């Protein structure tokens, strides 16, 4: 983000569905999209893989958002999480945190709160 | 692959957002890699040396 | 040296017109041609030569000698690059070129050695696969597509055989009979 | 595995049997005490050959630091009273001239007599001592698997 | 002419621009690359490369620099290091640390390393490099390489019998006698007799844990011919042959 | 001579650690490479943390220089974790948690380190050399 | 109007694509189609997607993007050179006539010690 007065002026702006005709927004949750965003203009990605990895992407969402005329719609096909591969692309997609880090000691003692992986899963 | 700077350009002392990087290209093919599997995904790398059996690390990525 | 003759051999061949009307390269525009015109041909079915070849020698007159060419089932796509695709008074024709001509130096290149050498290089083929590309572009593209009334034929310009003096050496003007492509389509498509 | 090229690594048995044997450097190309800086001697003068022979002297005994250290539960000597002079018996060894002897013998020109109470002074319930006896039974035993 | 370069050739070239005046400027440029030095293997330091790190860090503020080496393993001085260079640079610098605990070895191992390099005083022979007792790890205090009858010993000096002897037959009554002490413990390793115990846990002598620790490829040769002898296997570590040779 | 304490280490002016053959010297490089990371000392700290590009570290092997970065990697995802955590079962890693009062930031920038160590400074010695001329060729004079 | 289209994967932007074909048909017949791909191999895979789905993929041009700027430069703006001035070859050798002429000058000292010590224009090259 560049300013405050430009995450109004984002938060105006939804995606529409090409082929239902629904509109969507942009954030999860709208009411909080300024607790996300820092002071200096950087947003906490939840999936440290599109953190860490998608600087370019980062940049170009941006200077996409920046334009004025532009017509956004989305057409995202849902992913179902049955496998490890699908269970990546899941958590990349739907932005979401699911490394377990264990900051108190019920969080770290039990182990079943993660996801299951099956033996036979040769995805990845 | 990391790419040395020439030392005298502008562009690698103040960044912007349209400034081409070798690093964040590859960091984001990665990423693209990562996503565009749809099925199967199979990562190999040297892990052992061939010579003295030393033990070699993966990337930062992987 | 070639320069002062290779250039009014080029008018030569310009000035000569390769059409059934007599239409000469010079009244095409600029939208109305379009050079090397690349095209992806797909085909699910497996590609027998023996099923293909009756097919071929069932519409085609040149295929009255020329033993069939053998090749193994093709499944995916076909490449090509028409050379010259333009259209004249609502009407589009094809054009391509061929330059080898080695074995010729008198004016002897008349229709039944331009014949015989389509028989010996394969030429039908190509031109056929040509047609079919271009009757399912023009299809695709234009609704309500006619394949009588909008194409015209196919053109093959052999560069050392045109005269000044033999309008007709040269150029070689062939038409289908229009029912080798709707069943070609049918057997690309499935 | 060369000195050299265990330096880093991990051994749980090291096994020294020429540790013992030493060289004498014939150049004189040493390092001045005071400047600190490289001195190449093109004559054969014998100070700096005494001044280059103290520095192979010390890079021994770092490398019989660094072939000491790489054992983690036993390490094995080979000691004998090695003469590099060509005199059969002369009264004395030169053991004190490598860096095994220099730390046995405590920098002193002794016999082999003389090695062997200075190997038998420093005895502890770590550091002991054994003849060397030339002898085989039988060379090993297979003890194969089936496949 | 050509427009190469050598590997030494990076170092004198930096020497070279270092040692101009404009390039005191570019040691500048390289305090607002790196303001801060942690330079490992101090031991294996050219006098090129000193000079360098004292054109560049040697009194400047806010830069650190941190020489952590060994001078006691300074063994590379055929290829081109020197230890002089190390005792320059501890006359030059103020402050000395040094390490005290040893997590490698057992206890026995390092009690017979401090008793046996500190018989005299300076026994490195160098007024600037000093020998300190160090300190066995409290972890490790329990390992013991047992044999089938009592606890082997740490260091155990195999002294060859006579009175004088050469250079030839004295390498090969120790080749021999390190092959049936390798042979000896290969075969009581395979019985459960000779083994190697951190507390409780035991562990059987393999091949791999035994090692012999040359010099040269003459005498590695030497101890490979007289281990072949008695039906074992030897790899060769420090083989830089090219294959192409055989 | 005087004993070491990776974390009470004064990190000005010129210092010689002699560590002994056997020692933890891999693990004292990244003790010393957290505390740059971290800016940590009190007294004897730096004066500002620096980043993953602005630590030096010379170490003649190739082989050395890889094993060390991967130590380094490994160190900074342990510290990572045990400040994420505020536990650990590791001594030096106690103390390193104990004397530091905040615990995002520090791990914000561990974090940070973590994802800027492919283009970590760590380099040979002709390498550096290297770098150093190509990088700032004009004052050098070289091709 | 311009029109960005996010989605996940290429499948369904091959699709949309499709959609939007058979939605909007081209009223002239041989009006190209740009479609603006990362390299050769993705032009070929769209072409074997767009084959696959109409049974026909002809008379589609896949330019990359600096060569379809530079043809909506030429389209656009007329009078304009097939070759620029400002090519790397050619201000290399404009700027080896250009830098001993500027050695003089004061905000060239730093080049002056680079350039004037030993010179058989290589390093100016």
């Amino acid at each position: 983000i560049k300013d405050p007065a430009y995450l109004a002026k984002l938060l105006t702006r939804q995606r529409r569905h090409s082929f239902e005709d629904r509109e969507l927004p942009l954030f999860r949750d709208s009411e909080n999209a300024g607790q996300l965003f820092n002071s200096d203009g950087e947003q906490d990605v939840g999936n440290p893989l599109l953190a860490s990895w998608g600087k370019l992407g980062r940049d170009y969402i941006y200077l996409l958002s920046d334009l004025e005329s532009s017509q956004e719609l989305d057409a995202f096909v849902d992913v179902t999480p049955d496998n490890l591969l699908h269970n990546i692309q899941s958590d990349i997609l739907e932005l979401e945190n699911r490394a377990v880090a264990g900051v108190n000691i019920e969080e770290f003692s039990r182990s079943d709160n993660k996801r299951p992986l099956d033996p036979l899963d040769s995805s990845i | 692959r990391q790419l040395a700077p020439l030392g005298f350009d502008l562009m690698s002392q103040k960044p912007k957002r349209g400034d081409r990087s070798r690093r964040d290209d590859d960091r984001y093919l990665f990423l693209e890699a990562l996503i565009s599997a749809q099925q199967k995904l199979y990562i190999s790398y040297i892990g052992r040396s061939i010579q003295d059996n030393s033990e070699r690390f993966p990337s930062v990525l992987v | 040296q070639w320069e002062p003759v290779l250039t009014e051999w080029i008018t030569a061949v310009l000035q000569a017109p390769l059409n059934e009307t007599g239409v000469s390269l010079s009244q095409l525009s600029a939208r109305n041609k379009q050079v090397e015109m690349e095209f992806y041909l797909p085909i699910s079915e497996p590609l027998i030569a023996s099923q293909l070849d009756t097919l071929i020698r069932q519409f085609d007159p040149l295929s009255a000698g020329c033993p069939p060419l053998e090749f193994m089932q093709v499944r995916g796509m076909l490449k090509g690059f028409i050379d010259l695709v333009f259209r004249h008074e609502g009407r589009y024709y094809l054009l391509a070129y061929k330059s080898n001509w080695l074995g010729e130096d008198s004016s002897a290149y008349t229709q039944q050695a331009m014949a015989a050498a389509m028989q010996a290089h394969r030429y039908d083929l190509q031109y056929q696969l040509y047609t079919l590309a271009l009757h399912r572009y023009l299809r695709h593209r234009i609704a309500d597509y006619d394949y009588e009334h909008h194409f015209g034929g196919v053109i093959y310009l052999f560069l050392r055989g045109v005269d000044k003096e033999h309008p007709q050496q040269g150029i070689y003007t062939t038409r289908p009979n229009a029912g080798l492509i709707a069943l070609m389509d049918e057997m690309f498509a499935g | 595995v060369t000195i050299h090229k265990s330096k880093g690594l991990e051994y749980p048995l090291v096994w020294l049997p020429f540790i013992t044997n030493f060289r004498v450097q014939e150049q004189a190309f040493y390092h001045d005490r005071h400047s600190f800086e490289a001195v190449l001697d093109l004559n054969a003068a014998p100070e700096s050959v005494d001044l280059a022979e103290a520095e192979r002297l010390a890079e021994d005994l770092r490398l019989l630091y660094v072939a000491l250290t790489r054992s983690v539960w036993h390490c094995s000597l080979g000691v004998a009273p090695l003469v590099r002079r060509r005199g059969d018996k002369k009264g004395d060894t030169d053991v004190h001239q490598s860096a095994l002897g220099r730390l046995l013998q405590k920098g002193e020109p002794q016999d082999a007599a003389g090695l062997r109470t200075c190997i038998e002074a420093l005895c502890d319930d770590d550091i002991a001592w054994q003849t060397a006896q030339t002898g085989d039974n039988q060379p090993w035993q297979v003890n194969d698997v089936s496949t | 002419r050509r427009g190469e370069l050598g590997f030494d050739d990076m170092l004198s070239r930096l020497d070279s621009a270092l040692r101009s005046e404009s390039g005191e400027v570019l040691a500048a440029a390289i305090r607002t690359r790196f303001p801060v030095a942690m330079i490992d293997e101090f031991q294996d330091t050219d006098p090129q490369q000193y000079r360098i790190f004292r054109r560049i860090w040697h009194h400047q503020p806010e830069t650190a620099l941190l020489l952590i080496g060994d001078p006691k393993q300074a063994i590379y001085a055929f290829r081109g290091a020197d230890i002089f260079t190390y005792m320059k640079a501890r006359s030059e610098v103020h402050a000395h640390y040094t390490l005290d605990t040893n997590w490698r070895s057992a206890p026995g191992m390092v009690n017979s390393v401090n008793k046996l390099f500190s018989q005299t005083d300076d026994a490195f022979m160098f007024r600037e490099i000093p020998f300190i007792p160090v300190k066995s790890a409290g972890k490790n205090q329990a390992l013991r390489f047992v044999f089938k009858g009592e606890t082997q010993p740490a260091m155990k000096m195999w002294l060859m019998e006579g009175e004088s002897c050469g250079v030839g037959d004295y390498q090969s009554t120790m080749a021999q006698v390190c092959a049936a002490q390798i042979r000896d413990w290969l075969q009581a390793g395979q019985r459960g007799e000779a083994l190697l115990m951190n507390g409780d846990d035991a562990r059987p002598v393999r091949a791999s844990d035994i090692s012999v620790l040359v010099r040269s490829r003459q005498e590695a040769a030497q101890v490979r011919d007289a281990l072949t002898l008695l039906e074992i296997p030897s790899v060769y570590l420090s083989n830089r042959d090219s294959v192409f040779e055989t | 001579a005087e004993t070491l304490d990776p974390l009470r280490l004064p990190l000005q002016g010129e210092r010689l650690i002699e560590a002994s053959a056997g020692t933890g010297k891999t693990f004292t490089i990244a003790a010393l490479y957290l505390r740059l990371l971290l800016g940590l000392g009190g007294s004897a700290a730096f004066p500002r943390p620096l980043t993953v590009e602005e630590l030096l570290v010379v170490t003649f092997t190739e082989a050395a220089t890889a094993e060390l970065r991967g130590r380094i990697r490994s160190n900074i995802h342990e510290l990572r974790i045990a400040c994420l955590r505020e536990t650990t079962d590791n001594p030096l890693y106690e103390r390193l948690l104990e004397e530091i009062d905040d615990k995002a930031q520090a791990a914000q920038w561990l974090l940070l380190a973590e994802r800027q160590m492919d283009e970590a400074a760590v380099f040979t010695i002709h390498g550096f050399c290297q770098r150093m001329l190509n990088l700032n060729a004009f004052e050098s004079g070289m091709l | 109007m311009l029109r960005v289209y996010h989605s996940n994967r290429l499948d369904v932007l091959e699709a949309l694509m499709e959609f939007i074909v058979e939605r909007e048909r081209l009223d002239d017949p041989f009006e190209p189609e740009m479609i603006l791909v990362q390299s050769t191999g993705m032009a070929q895979w769209l072409q074997m997607t767009l084959s696959q789905k109409f049974g026909i993929a002809a008379n589609i041009d896949f330019p990359l993007p600096a060569s379809f700027i530079w043809d909506m430069f030429v389209r656009v703006l007329p009078e304009i050179p097939k070759e620029s001035a400002f090519n790397k070859q050619s201000m290399s050798w404009k700027l080896m006539t250009l830098l001993p002429q500027l050695l003089e000058r004061e905000d060239f000292t730093l080049l002056r010690h680079y350039l004037t010590d030993d010179s058989d224009k290589r390093k100016l090259f």
